[PDB]
DNA sequence: CTTGACAAAAGTGTTAAATTGTGCTATACTGGGAGCCGTCACGGATGC
DNA sequence: GCATCCGTGAGTCGAGGGAAGCACAATTTAACACTTTTGTCAAG
């Protein structure tokens, strides 16, 4: 039961289904000391479990129970559990992720096959504690949170901080996803390039691996952290090092629209 | 009742409370009829009930009659004026001891809780949780900026002598957790008050001699 | 220590409930709707489930980490992390049975 | 016997990816009845605990490697067999 | 720039007011301008007149007349502060009390009805809103085949919705017909009889068929009276109820008699008097009179039902999807549903108050309680599905919001539960529903738009002009008519070679019952008023569209509406006619009234005198920030004393050059692939077009801060922020806001709010560092409003409201609120994305300076390069030829109007490139200058690839080319040409409103759930990427276990893990391992709440604590 | 993926249950195309 | 590609094998500093900063041009973690 | 009565 | 390193005031009300 | 042989979305003089 910044109060339907079920079960303990007829207890026996079975499994038998003022069910344990917006397919088997950023891809023709086009912001964001702490090391702050501080304004930052952040990046690689993901391939390891702009550049040749034109498509940005991490990216998840499709075997990062019309 | 924020067989079950009620204090020499005496309590019972037990964040009953006498003043100026009324009417309303601001305190106080569940958009995929943040838990710019400023204190208090550093580490309870008195370290040291708070305001010097000849740590102050 | 290696599903008997549980919420009462303080015996009663801030109580008599493991005599909050108030859990005695819907329905 | 690929992924031997899959309340209540134990076999399980996965370098046979370099060798070698 | 038209085929009648299907509708539903007395039984009128007279049953509380006052607020000052325009609505009510006999009368104030602005859309809360017409099934009574049995009907009886159960009668296997109701079957019989019919009345009239009559002959319940078979009935449809004659006889009153709960609607009784050949006296089932019950409908539905079963000639199945069977209601009737049910609810509620109460000291004020029809009214215009957030990114936007009809909605279909033949377009949607225009995805087929000539009748079918053909000429007669009309008569083509008003050919394309057909001109009945009629609007504005695949003019149509207005838009050098009318009805620009002569002419207003001398002043609507965040301003066209006619142009709205559309740029375009820049429909531009500002765009952000009361204080708006330099303060006033005209960066304040801090005694480090820098903690925080990260520009707007202020309610607890208007003009940009008419969209990919582009022999560079390739597979060949004729338009300097299906063809076009190509080198000519070497090179090339005649003069071959719409282009960048000619041409290009400006976001750390303590998700909330299931299972195939753990607890909800990494990385350090992910702890608590015991056990099966004893009771 | 033996260690599954469902798009739907494979 | 990507992968009988120890080689040469590095002053990897040429802070890079150099052995139950550990602070103290 | 309405099942319990 | 005061911030009892919880009202009143088909189609399982 | 019941139906993203009184007894809170301890400042 959190408070808003607004001031207001927002909780969760499992407060309503406990409140229903303890109002029942109170009202019956005073019925049964007050020796009420057995129509009246039985009456109250059976709403008891009725709300048991709502607060367990909401709308499993009879009409769902909904807050007063609405048609919309009480979510009890089960609606939590269950589902494509359940606990299990929501939370657990994929998550939001920190160090994940979003944008427009645009199609890089001078990139390599292992090679991408970040944007210096993005990299910026997405590369932050690396960054304040390369700026820790060289004089540009004196440590990580007047580092912050500078980086919180924009007009703050100054012209070294591009080239701490080109420093940081050196070797590192970001993994490129386009979403559906239907293959393995559609998420693909790139050493950024920081450009000047605000799209992602796109090599050509994973094109046709990512399912990507450049009609309005956009990609997600993730920046593995540890060395195993890293590692994994550059030996097994590069784009450079996957170039056979894992379904059939025959090239699938190979030349394409125009390249294939010029040849 | 129905519709006033419990169901139907609450009301029922609650309304049977009242008429056991009635039952135990009716009296038959009066010639009255069971149900002349009986509606008083089972009404009574089921208002009761209402008041207790219809909102997810309990307010006393004459609270709930505040508000309720409330809404329908405000109900009876807005059909009046055919206007939504403004606190100042309904105050006036109201009676003596009702002012804007009191009118305003009331509202807010009857917003009902909104639910963490309740859709955002068309699809009905996403929800109010979804869009508030955590604000209790410290995030990790939080416990690494903590974390960084322990270090540099525990670094700037090696300087001063082995005693000077235990008296300022225990008066601002950075050892035990909780702030000692003059009294209660001295008690541990053996020494008198005096003595240790011109100790402490010694080594509170010589920690801002140092500071100043560093500024190594006044970036952690914000 | 340890590393989790299997993970076991089973009935919770009514006994297993009663000792998972912290204490008993009698009180359908969420808040208190003036101070926006928990209700006592409520859902989200401190005695029960913990402190809503780290290392305090409700009466504020303890405040800090050096009564750490107390619970107040005053209050009957615990001194500890308000964290365990994702973790610790209350129950409900129910004045009859009542049959679980999954082995029902 | 033959079944399909739904019937032959809930009747798994592990409840957490059957549960993750598809009948949740059926799956959940028939591993609470049989009280089952889930060994953390497949890859969703050590999805839902955030565990290694048993697949590519969370694998038995190569997450075990060791790297060491000659000088360090040759000196525990050394500094061992004296004896 | 003179325009030429194209086209032979003679409009007789202009476009209908395209935004009538809103209007008319509305005021239609409100009619609060004709009389009370005059007033016809429709709308809200009938509302009333449906519930009331209200009566307990001495007190009657009867209805006598309504009014609609002035609404409380201009739309300006609604908008400004929040709140909806309305009108003040009051109802006249007199209280009978049938004992003594008398008449009390008051007008009660029944509450507030929304208005509709001139354009055809609300302002509900302050935002435009638009109630989109919803299509479903025409009530009445239809007869379907039964799949499951073939050669037998069933027949059902639908009334208006959620205005009855729907009536199923079905000829059983045993022979009795089955009456379906409230999934209750029961025999027919039983309630036939109980409409007073005997077995000699059936036999005589459904008796002339066979067997099926005499399934219809049960003797065992005719002899039985009708109260006991309406018991038993009542015992039938509700079981366990006592059987009571008064409850039975209101059950089944109320189910098939009772008006004000069976609602068959006049497009029900209209088509079911059509249907069955009857005359219905009302729109119930049944009528109940005398104290009986007397048939409507149950006998000719069982009439018609057995003859179509038996085989008779003149009886036939219906089509469901059929429009004719399918009817549209409008804003007015939706409005309308509400508003009854409303009124419903407040009969209630005026029911049980005068049971209560003194009967004698009785008022219509004091029982009447208007709160439940405002609760309904407002939840129909703020919460339902068919009330969406006004589109107005440009005005063929909105005007494309108001035509479109959608089949979901309360009372619609499911977006999922919908099948291929409820989303197919049906042959009766020629001319009344677009067939191209539709959102591609999940909701093709369920929206559509309104055709451009097609009109919403009374009862909600739509219907098409078609030209009256008698004799073999066609004359100017039209007549609007329905599918089942059409249905009817052979239809010829628009097309149709006329000599004059007869027709000329001898065969005629002509439809019957929608199959193509060749008849003779004496065959033909009707005519297509315009090839105009079978496409909405958005598709009548793309030209060359019977060159253009279906699946990418449904994309060029769809992507006008998001082309943002641009500060130098120019309308397209190929229209299609209908960009003066677009226009003209968005209400987006002003027309004078009359005749007058323009006397000031001024940024901010117009003033006109007209003829008959009254000045009239005209406000201009200047930099208005649209829904969509797009500037909307009228900017004057007229100078002073210039005289003006009556509908003349007094000022351009928002996309509009001269009153006609203009939603992009005409800009030179080379169809030429280019270093791989042009890759997958990747598009280079020129330098030169940002140079001149074209694509250049305004658009406008607001950002809302609220002070409110709190228990440890105020919060304060206010320029004194603790902790803040001057340099952070510079801008903002001294009352705490940011200055207008200030230039805003991300990180910048716009508004400075301090809030008062939670008491909460200090980290003992922060005490000493306090101790030693001698500072005393402050009461206050900086909770100011800054600049989100990628936002900013240039402060226009400062707008203050607070409590008490004149309109202005605020929610309780608020004291002020501060909305800052942020302008900023965005110049056209590497990830923005164009497109044309013509579907053809992309990204752009680079931007090359002017010496880079290919440019033409006299030196013009091209301004945007298109991949030839994108064009093969998508067939969209209308871009191709609007490209020719925009080339022979640019080198003419004219623009033109070709007309859809009837315009310019290729040889119109070939001469038009002539007269180019004879400017073009007559000028070279002219200028003393023949024909380049490598113009030469590229002809020789040109003639070994077969594109000129071999022995011409360069000149001629060059004129070849130039037919062909190619031209010898060179390379900016070698001087070389290329080696075969281009396709070199002017074409009409839309800046989109996807912009990467509101779509780069990227996160390192940030908000986090309240329960999962995961991510949040959104640019808006700083929030992260999903990394849902299939991401999962691509790490789970490339073997990265440690990435996926990483992304899993490291970056997703390891609160431990997430903040050791994090410190680990700004110490230099290697994250390190991680823990067990918060989420799972929620899923095995959520597990024990489910009473299930769930442990974590180690290898030797022993219990593992993976909640670090914190839940353990010691 | 590399035309070489498999690596010991590859989730091979999870490999050919994407390659499988991968061109179930281009299948065509109008006993045949996407709803063959899924009865089968 | 990774420079001798094709000589990393035909090193080991198992891709994953190569990741393994690749990253347990940078592991081992951030902690140490890379001062327990087997390559020459001559073989550091090298990036080029607006000052000029520094040693390489990516210590993939440097881990997998030693494992292309050939002298660091690899493999299974070669040494005792906690010897090695040991060992290896004690030749490069940190 | 019903089953599965406990409305109408209490009422048709009071009524007897 | 100590007393030897002393301003003050904190802690300690009662009390008058709001604030909140509980009982009671006697003509007679005695079984609800919102429902309402493009009911979503289709396999899998149980069970008559 | 059929009838009934139940669970299932792609991903990412944004955008706005957000019957009632009245009396009386307990209980809690605010306030308020007073004792303190808790800091300080003064010299010894
Ligand atoms: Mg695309
Ligand atoms: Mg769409
Ligand atoms: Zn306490």
């Amino acid at each position: 039961m959190v408070q808003v910044d607004g001031g207001r109060f927002a909780t969760s339907d499992l407060n309503d289904l406990y409140r229903r079920l303890i109002n029942r079960n109170n009202r019956l303990k005073k019925l049964l000391a007050q020796g009420a007829p057995e129509i009246i207890i039985r009456n109250e026996k059976r709403m008891l479990q009725e709300a048991v079975d709502a607060l367990l499994d909401n709308g499993r038998r009879g009409a769902p129970v909904t807050n007063p003022g609405s048609d919309r069910p009480l979510r009890s344990l089960t609606d939590i559990l269950s589902g494509k917006q359940g606990r299990f397919r929501q939370n657990l088997l994929g998550k939001r992720v920190d160090y994940s950023g979003r944008s427009v891809i645009v199609v890089g023709p001078q990139l390599k096959l292992h090679q991408c086009g970040l944007p210096k912001r993005m990299a910026l964001e997405l590369f932050k504690p690396f960054l304040l702490k390369k700026m820790e090391e060289k004089g540009i702050a004196p440590n990580v949170k007047a580092a912050r501080r500078m980086l919180e304004r924009q007009r703050d930052i100054k012209d070294e901080v591009w080239d701490a952040l080109e420093e940081v990046i050196h070797g590192k690689v970001v993994l490129l996803n386009r979403a559906p993901t239907l293959h393995r391939l559609g998420i693909q390891a790139f050493q950024p390039v920081l450009v000047e702009g605000q799209s992602i550049q796109l090599h050509p040749l994973v094109c046709e691996a990512f399912n990507a034109d450049f009609d309005g498509d956009q990609m997600a940005v993730h920046v593995p952290l540890s060395s195993f991490a890293q590692a994994e990216a550059r030996i097994q998840m590069l784009s450079a090092h996957n170039l056979l499709s894992p379904a059939s075997g025959e090239p699938l990062a190979k030349p394409s629209r125009d390249i294939i019309l010029g040849l | 009742y129905t519709g006033r924020g419990l169901s139907f067989l609450d009301l029922i079950q609650e309304g049977n409370q009242g008429l056991i009620r009635a039952v135990e204090k009716f009296e038959y020499k009066r010639r009255f009829k069971f149900s002349t005496y009986a509606t008083w309590w089972i009404r009574q019972a089921i208002n009761r009930a209402i008041a207790d037990q219809a909102r997810t964040i309990r307010i006393p009953v004459h609270m709930v009659e505040t508000i309720n006498k409330l809404s329908r003043t405000a109900r009876q100026l807005q059909q009046e004026l055919g206007r939504e009324p403004t606190y100042e009417e309904i105050a006036e309303a109201m009676g003596p001891g009702w002012d804007a601001k009191r009118v305003e305190e009331t509202l807010k106080i009857a917003q009902e809780p909104v639910s963490l569940e309740t859709p955002i958009g068309d699809e009905k995929d996403s929800f109010y949780g979804d869009f508030i943040p955590d604000e209790h838990l410290p995030s990790p710019v939080d416990a690494a900026t903590q974390s960084l400023l322990s270090e540099e204190l525990e670094k700037a208090l090696s300087k001063l002598s082995e005693r000077e550093a235990m008296v300022l580490k225990l008066r601002k309870g950075l050892i035990d957790g909780r702030e000692h008195t003059l009294e209660e370290v001295g008690a541990f040291f053996g020494v008198t008050r005096e003595r240790i708070r011109q100790i402490e305001n010694k080594a509170l010097r010589k920690l801002k001699y140092h500071e100043s000849r560093t500024r190594k740590l006044r970036d952690f102050l914000d | 220590k340890k590393e989790v290696r299997k993970v076991r599903i089973a009935l919770a008997s009514p006994e297993k409930i009663r000792s998972w549980s912290y204490g008993e919420v009698e009180k359908p009462e969420t808040i208190n709707y003036r101070t926006l303080k928990p209700e006592r015996d409520g859902l989200f009663d401190e005695r029960i489930f913990g402190p809503i801030k780290d290392y305090e109580c409700a009466c504020g008599k303890y405040k800090r980490q050096r009564f750490e493991g107390k619970v107040c005599e005053r209050c009957g909050v615990e001194v500890t992390k308000s964290i365990v108030r994702r973790y610790r859990m209350g129950h409900i005695e129910l004045a009859t049975p009542a049959a679980h819907i999954w082995f029902v329905k | 016997l033959l079944m399909g690929v739904t019937k032959s992924a809930l009747s798994t031997k592990s409840w957490l990816s059957a549960a993750s899959f598809q009948n949740t309340t059926h799956v959940l209540t028939e591993a609470a009845i049989a009280g089952k134990k889930d060994e953390l076999i497949g890859l969703k399980e050590n999805v839902i605990l955030g565990r290694l996965i048993p697949a590519g370098t969370g694998s038995d046979f190569v997450r075990f490697t060791q790297v060491v370099d000659q000088k360090t060798l040759k000196a525990i070698e050394e500094a061992r067999k004296e004896a | 720039m003179e325009i030429k038209r194209f086209g032979r085929i003679r409009e007789v009648i202009p476009l209908p007011p395209l935004t009538e299907i809103q209007v008319e509708s509305y005021r239609r539903a409100l009619q609060a301008d004709v009389p009370p007395e005059k007033r016809e039984n429709v709308g809200i009128q009938a509302a009333f007149r449906e519930t009331f007279p209200i009566e307990e049953e001495g007190l009657v509380l009867d209805f006598l007349e309504y009014r609609l006052g002035e609404p409380p607020f201009p739309q300006d000052e609604c908008r400004e502060k929040d709140l909806t325009y309305q009108a003040p609505l009051y109802a006249r009510l007199q209280l009978i009390h049938k004992d003594t006999g008398l008449i009390k009368e008051d007008e009660v104030f029944l509450g507030h009805i929304p208005l509709m602005t001139e354009d055809g859309s609300f302002i509900i809360n302050g935002a435009d809103r638009v109630i989109v017409s919803q299509i479903h099934r025409s009530p009445g009574v239809y007869f379907t085949p039964d799949p499951a049995r073939p050669g037998r009907y069933i027949a059902s009886i639908i009334p208006l919705p959620k205005r009855g159960p729907w009536i199923d009668l079905e000829v059983e296997p045993n022979g009795v017909v089955s009456m379906k109701v409230n999934k209750r079957k029961f025999p027919l019989v039983l309630l036939l009889r109980v409409l007073g019919y005997d077995q000699e009345t059936l036999a005589r009239e459904l008796g002339a068929y066979g067997e099926l009559v005499q399934g219809l002959m049960d003797e065992s319940v005719f002899a039985m009276r009708p109260e006991e078979a309406l018991i038993r009935l009542f015992t039938l449809l509700r079981p366990g109820d006592p059987p009571k004659r008064d409850k039975a006889v209101a059950y089944v009153y109320g189910l098939i008699a009772d008006p004000r709960r069976y609602d068959l609607g006049e497009a029900g009784r209209y088509k079911a008097e059509e249907k069955l050949g009857i005359r219905l006296s009302g729109r119930t089932l049944a009528r109940f009179e005398d104290g009986e019950f007397k048939d409507e409908v149950f006998l000719p539905t069982l009439r018609y039902l057995f003859a179509l079963t038996a085989g008779v000639p003149g009886h036939e199945v219906d089509d469901i999807d059929h429009l004719g069977n399918r009817r549209i209601r409008t804003v007015g009737e939706l409005m309308t549903d509400q508003f009854r049910v409303g009124l419903a609810r407040l009969a209630r509620g005026v029911r049980e108050r005068m049971l209560m109460g003194s009967e004698d000291s009785l008022t219509p004020a004091k029982l009447v309680n208007s709160r439940p029809l405002e609760a309904a009214i407002r939840e129909f215009f703020s919460r339902s599905q068919l009330s969406q957030f006004k589109d107005e990114t440009n005005p063929l936007s909105s005007l494309r919001h108001k035509r479109r009809i959608s089949a979901l909605g309360p009372g619609g279909l499911t977006r999922e539960r919908a099948g291929f033949d409820v989303r197919d377009v049906h042959r009766t949607h020629y001319g009344r529903i677009c067939p191209v225009e539709t959102p591609e995805g999940a909701n093709i087929g369920l929206i559509t738009s309104l055709a451009a000539y097609a009109r919403v009748d009374e009862l909600g079918f739509i219907r098409t002009p078609y030209r009256r053909v008698v004799g073999g000429v066609v004359t100017d007669e039209v007549v609007y008519m329905t599918a089942t009309e059409e249905d009817r008569y052979t239809i010829a083509q628009a097309n149709t070679p006329l000599e004059g008003n007869r027709i000329a050919a001898e065969r005629v394309v002509a439809r019957r019952k929608g199959e193509p057909v060749i008849v003779s001109p004496e065959e033909v009945e009707f005519m297509d008023v315009s090839p105009k009629q079978v496409f909405s609007v958005n598709t009548n504005l793309i030209p060359f569209l019977e060159h253009d695949d279906a699946n990418r003019a449904l994309m060029g149509s769809n992507m006008q509406t998001q082309a943002v207005p641009l500060i130098r838009a120019q309308a397209p050098v190929v229209m299609t006619g209908l960009e003066e009318r677009v226009v003209r009805d968005s209400l987006a620009a002003l027309y004078a009234e009359e005749d007058g002569e323009v006397a000031k002419v001024d940024g901010n207003r117009i003033v006109v005198r007209y003829e008959d001398g009254r000045l009239v002043e005209y406000p201009l609507r200047r930099f208005y920030r649209s829904n969509q965040g797009t500037a909307l301003d009228q900017r004057p066209r007229v100078v002073v004393g210039q005289r003006v006619r009556k509908g003349d142009l007094l000022a351009d709205g928002p996309a509009s050059e001269n009153g006609f559309l203009a939603l992009g740029q005409n800009v030179l375009v080379a169809i030429m692939p280019f270093d791989g820049y042009n890759f997958e429909d990747a598009i280079v531009i020129s330098e030169e077009l940002l140079k001149r500002d074209f694509y250049t765009s305004i658009h406008i952000e607001r950002y809302e801060i609220e002070a409110r009361d709190t228990k440890l204080g105020p919060e304060r708006i206010t320029r004194d922020i603790p902790h803040l330099s001057e340099a952070a303060l510079r801008d903002l006033d001294e009352e705490g806001v940011v200055r207008i005209g200030a230039e805003v960066k991300p990180g910048d304040i716009l508004v400075g709010r301090t809030s008062f801090k939670g008491e909460s005694e200090p980290t003992p480090e922060e005490r000493l560092l306090r101790s030693i820098f001698g500072e005393k903690a402050r009461d206050v925080k900086d909770t100011s409003l800054r600049v989100p990260p990628g936002e900013g520009g240039i402060v226009v707007r400062t707008v203050r409201l607070r409590r008490g202020d004149p309109g202005v309610e605020l929610k309780p607890g608020v004291r002020e609120v501060v909305r800052v208007y942020v302008a900023q003009k965005r110049k056209l940009q590497v990830g923005d994305k164009l497109a044309n008419r013509h579907g053809n969209k992309g990204v752009v990919a680079k931007i090359l300076p002017v010496e880079d582009m290919p440019h033409l022999p006299d030196g013009t560079p091209v301004d945007v390069i298109l991949n030839p390739l994108g064009v093969p597979s998508r067939m969209n060949l209308g871009q191709i030829l609007e490209t020719h004729l925009g080339l022979a338009g640019y080198f003419l300097g004219q623009r033109y109007i070709s007309p859809i299906f009837d315009g310019a063809k290729e040889p119109e076009i070939k001469e038009l490139l002539a007269q180019a190509f004879e400017v073009y080198f007559g000028k070279r000519k002219g200028e003393g200058f023949g024909v380049d070497k490598r113009e030469v090179e590229v002809l020789r090339r040109a003639e070994k690839l077969g594109l000129v005649t071999p022995g011409k003069t360069p000149e001629e071959q060059l004129k070849e080319l130039f037919l062909q719409g190619k031209v010898v282009l060179y390379d900016g960048r070698t001087g070389e040409p290329i080696e075969g000619p281009i396709v070199v041409g002017q074409m009409f290009i839309m800046k989109l409103y996807h912009m990467v400006e509101d779509k780069m976001h990227a996160r390192s750390t940030g908000p986090y759930s309240l329960i999962t303590q995961q991510p949040l998700g959104g640019k808006a909330q700083f929030g992260g990427q999903r990394f849902g299931e299939m991401e999962v299972w691509a790490l789970e195939a490339y073997g990265a276990a440690h990435t996926l753990q990483e992304m899993l607890t490291l970056k997703s909800d390891d609160i431990e893990g997430r903040n050791a990494a994090y410190e680990a990385i700004i110490k230099g350090e290697d994250v390190p391992e991680p823990s067990v992910p918060e989420s799972f702890r929620v899923l095995v608590k959520e597990l024990q709440a489910l009473a299930l015991d769930v442990q974590t056990l180690d290898e030797k099966d022993n219990p593992v604590d993976i909640f670090e004893g914190l839940a353990s009771k010691r | 993926s590399m035309a070489r033996p498999v690596s010991i260690g590859e989730a091979v599954g999870i490999v050919a249950a994407q390659s499988i469902g991968e061109p179930g798009t281009q299948l065509t739907m109008r006993t045949q195309g996407l709803p063959r494979v899924i009865e089968l | 590609a990774e420079p001798g990507i094709d000589k990393l992968f035909g090193m080991v009988d198992s891709k994953y094998r190569l990741t393994v120890v690749v990253a347990k080689r940078a592991q081992q040469l951030l902690r140490h500093g890379f001062k327990n590095t087997v390559l020459e002053p001559e073989e550091r990897p090298k990036m080029q900063t607006l000052e000029g040429l520094f040693d390489d802070p990516n210590a993939v890079t440097w881990a997998m041009k030693e494992l292309l150099t050939g002298r660091l052995v690899f493999g299974e139950n070669l040494v005792p973690e906690d010897r090695l550990q040991k060992e290896m602070e004690r030749l490069y103290p940190v | 009565i019903s089953t599965s309405d406990p409305v109408r099942q209490y009422l048709h319990e009071i009524g007897q």
